[PDB]
RNA sequence: UUUUUUUUUUUUUUUUUUUU
RNA sequence: GCUAGUAGGUGGGGUAACGGCUCACCUAGGCGACGAUCCCUAGCUGGUCUGAGAGGAUGACCAGCCACACUGGAACUGAGA
RNA sequence: CCGCAGAAGAAGCACCGGCUAACUCCGUGCCAGCAGCCGCGGUAAUACGGAGGGUGCAAGCGUUAAUCGGAAUUACUGGGCGUAAAGCGCACGCAGGCGGUUUGUUAAGUCAGAUGUGAAAUCCCCGGGCUCAACCUGGGAACUGCAUCUGAUACUGGCAA
């Protein structure tokens, strides 16, 4: 029942933190071209075995800090 | 028992040299009760004799417009220089609520549902030769079912 | 033709049925066929072939009646990202009731009236009339 | 407030054969068409397209006796009905119940049955809906109540509609004095003259 | 034919041009009698007509037209302004619906009737 | 595609009604 | 051209519950031409003065918000100010 | 509601061009004057201004402050590029828009459904209670989305080739 985005890793700073920002799947009411438009998917990663450049898949979780939700799942597309 | 209508006419009279000069002139609708429409132009040095000389013209031949029974089955074009033009059939019960300045060449055959005013142009002259000429281009039922079938 | 898959469809279906032929012919594509199809078993074209059947061509028999064009009333009214999806009731009824439209939706390609009946919306292809 | 004469002025335009006097004497021999019933543009008047309708707005707005208010108040709800401009309004004029007992005959003139009607002298099946554009659909019933029954002018109507055509629309009783619309007013056979679409076109000019 | 010269008077003979300038908000106002004139040598010899001017702030000066007979409309009354510019006043952009306060307009006019409001005669 | 034999000539007011 | 506990960690503290909601601290991180600064000008909704109606437009019936009642800022006393 | 007593007690303004609509007999000289688009008056003024009649309509009649009418115009739903206005001498690349078309696959948008929201006065239809118009109303419905799931696969985007 997770909401499961599918993330770029777009930035690194935190020992045991990633943002994984992509597009606002959330639409309105509008012309007829995608929802083109960020949102700031930050994220508790430990293992951070992604890195820089896979895309990662994520899921809900408590913001034991600053609005920080998500944790990692799982790699949708491989290092590239 | 022919049915005889004027729809418009001209002032067509000018300066010169010279004094003044002048004409008259007719745009004339004709038609036969079953479904038969047509038009016709004239001219003369007297006003009667105009309307004579355009409605001898209009006399000819009249297209059987595609009636079923009180009204016409589609939209077709009276293409010209932009009126567009079409007509709109109503569900035949309520008049012919058609455009005063063309209203004339159906009601000299009694179309009773069709509907349209001057839609592009604030000329009568623009519109009735525009439909008339279209109106040969029409097709009959079997004739739209053998476009749709053999 | 490539920025609007597959509109050139219903314009070679105008351009030689106006230009004198009964046939016209082209590459297949992954609409045009059942368009094709629909086409015949309503009646619009007197027949069509596709030849050439590991990489076809696909052919129609244009209906050259008094020598002038079927598909002259036609409009293909949904285009690229500016998508015409209608609900099952929301579909074409066009010509006071004579008819129609060709649609795509759930079940192929067919026409509107076969889609109604069905019950069901789609993508407004084309008004054939 | 409706118009009260001088009555016979209403025919000398809007024409001949009308209800609102049908009576004795004055009908043709003083109501001047063919002989120049406006004298002094009389020898070449017009007309006009949109006139021709208007006097004929005219006809069903002096015939029947009704204001400028009721013209406009039954074609407000005529948008919602379902037939023909000779339905959704004609019809109705010829049925509202100042109308309907003229046609019955429980009076002689279509300007007496509206004074009736007012005079409490009329019920709708106990109603006396003094109301006069309450309109009386079919099989049930109008009369004239007890003690204005066959008082005079009702005979001076029933007596002279005897040798005249009586619609089959509606049905009476011509010795005790009640009835109704039998089935709906018919464009065809309603017998008023009147193209009778030409009063909603009226509004499209 | 040639438009420049011809758009300016041709042949319409209620000719539209009219000249109202000046808004900042509505044109149906009160007006303050501020300070009275009848100066001014014109053509139309103007008689016993005091054309006054009024203190509305609309960015210049302004003046406004008698309106209606009844020979009193003193400098410190306050009436209503309307449009109406008759081609006969210079400067004037409005005329007057003079008959409030003490300045009463119509004397015993009768068949001013539903133009200004006045009762009935001998019937 | 060289085309200066003199430059100028005040406002009016003509104007046979009208729907077709 | 805008940031200041504002941006992220540290970890102290207390919110019924989240957080620079925030202090102190170590470092300088956060936004931007896919509208960051900043101001316009406004009562907004179901409805509806007007309906193929799409637009022009109003927010005011009933209430829903608010927000008051002299300019009121605000604490207390009370389930409820 | 039922007897007496009497049509008794109850109406008028615009105005009258031409717009839906009825016209003349007269005045004062672009006087005084309406001034909405038009139109009227420049000593023969059909409505300026008086008057006679009659007219539209009848608790009504003209008209006014704004703005869309008719009139098609900010146009995912709705468009004109010879015209009003209308492909801007010119394109080095930076982001952006369209990314060649089909198999094996996928259903997030696509579409249909089951179930929830919109208690009550809608819009849109009937049946009625008062004498009844109104009014007082009850009954019948339709609500694109968003929710939670069942499906159906032709596009929109993807996935492997």
């Amino acid at each position: 029942k997770i909401r499961t985005l599918q993330g770029r890793v777009v930035s690194d700073k935190m020992e045991k933190s990633i943002v994984v920002a992509i597009e606002r799947f959330v639409k309105h009411p509008i012309y007829g071209k995608f929802i083109k438009r960020t949102t700031k998917l930050h994220v508790h990663d430990e293992n951070n075995e992604c890195g820089i450049g896979d895309v990662v898949e994520i899921r809900e979780c408590r913001p034991l800090s600053k609005t920080k939700s998500w944790t990692l799942v799982r790699v949708v597309e491989k290092a590239v | 028992e022919l049915q005889e209508k004027l729809i418009a006419v001209n002032r067509v009279s000018k300066t010169v040299k010279g004094g003044r000069i002048f004409s008259f002139t007719a745009l004339t609708v004709v038609g036969d009760g079953n479904g038969r429409v047509g038009f016709g132009y004239g001219k003369a040095r007297e006003v009667p004799a105009a309307i004579q000389k355009a409605m001898e013209k209009a006399r000819r031949n009249m297209i059987n417009v595609a009636l079923n029974n009180g009204t016409l089955q589609h939209p077709v074009k009276g293409v010209h220089t932009g009126s567009r033009v079409f007509m709109q059939p109503a569900s035949e019960g309520t008049g012919i609520i058609a455009g005063g300045a063309m209203r004339a060449v159906l009601e000299v055959a009694g179309v009773h549902n069709v509907l349209a005013k001057a839609y592009g142009s604030t000329n009568p002259i623009n519109v009735v030769r525009a439909t008339i000429d279209g109106l040969e281009n029409m097709n009959s039922p079997e004739m739209v079912a053998a476009k749709r079938g053999k | 033709s490539m920025q609007d898959p597959i509109a050139d469809m219903l314009t070679r279906i105008r351009n030689g049925q106006a230009a004198n032929k009964a046939a016209v012919t082209m590459p297949s594509s992954k609409l045009k066929v059942a368009i094709a199809n629909v086409l015949k078993e309503e009646g619009f074209i007197e027949d069509f072939k596709v030849e050439g059947d590991t990489k076809p061509e696909l052919e129609l028999t244009l209906k050259y009646f008094q020598g002038k064009a079927v598909v002259e009333s036609i409009q293909r009214v949904s285009r690229p990202g500016l998508r015409i999806y209608k609900r099952k009731d929301e579909l074409p009824k066009v010509m006071a009731g004579l008819g129609i439209a060709v649609v795509s939706t759930s079940k192929g390609v067919m026409t509107d009236r076969a889609a109604r009946q069905a019950g069901l919306g789609g993508e407004i292809i084309c008004y054939v009339a | 407030a409706r118009y009260l004469g001088p009555k016979l002025k209403l025919s000398r335009r809007e024409g001949t054969d009308l209800f609102l006097k049908s009576g004795v004497r004055a009908i043709d021999t003083k109501c001047k068409i063919e002989q120049a019933p406006g004298q002094h543009g009389a020898r070449k008047p017009r007309l006009s397209d949109y006139g021709v309708q208007l006097r004929e707005k005219q006809k069903v707005r002096r015939i029947y006796g009704v204001l400028e208010r009721q013209f406009r108040n039954y074609y407000k709800e005529a948008a919602r009905l379902k037939g023909n401009t000779g339905e959704n309004l004609l019809a109705l004029l010829e049925g509202r119940l100042d109308n309907v007992v003229y046609r019955m005959g429980f009076g002689a003139t279509r300007a007496e049955a509206r004074q009736l009607v007012s005079h409490k002298a009329i019920m709708v099946n106990g109603r006396v809906v003094n109301i006069a554009s309450y309109q009386v659909s079919p099989n049930d019933v109008v009369s004239i109540r007890e003690k204005a029954k066959k008082q005079s002018r009702v005979k001076a109507a029933l007596e002279l509609a005897e040798q005249r055509e009586k619609p089959t629309w509606l049905e009476v009783d011509a010795g005790k004095m009640e009835g109704t619309f039998k089935r709906k007013p018919e464009r065809s056979d309603l017998s008023a003259d009147i193209n009778e679409h030409l009063i909603v076109e009226l509004y499209s000019k | 034919a040639t438009v420049n010269q011809l758009v300016r008077k041709p042949r319409a003979r209620k000719v539209a041009k009219s000249n109202v300038p000046a808004l900042e908000a509505c044109p149906q106002k009160r007006g303050v009698c501020t300070r009275v004139y009848t100066t001014t040598p014109k053509k139309p010899n103007s008689a016993l007509r005091k054309v006054c001017r009024v203190r509305l702030t609309n960015g210049f000066e302004v003046t406004s037209y008698i309106g209606g007979e009844g020979h009193n409309l003193q400098e410190h009354s306050v009436i209503l302004i309307r449009g109406g510019r008759v081609k006969d006043l210079p400067g004037v952009r409005y005329h007057t619906v003079r008959g409030a306060l003490d300045c009463s307009g119509v004397k015993d006019r009768k068949q001013a009737r539903s133009k200004y409001g006045v009762k009935r005669p001998k019937a």
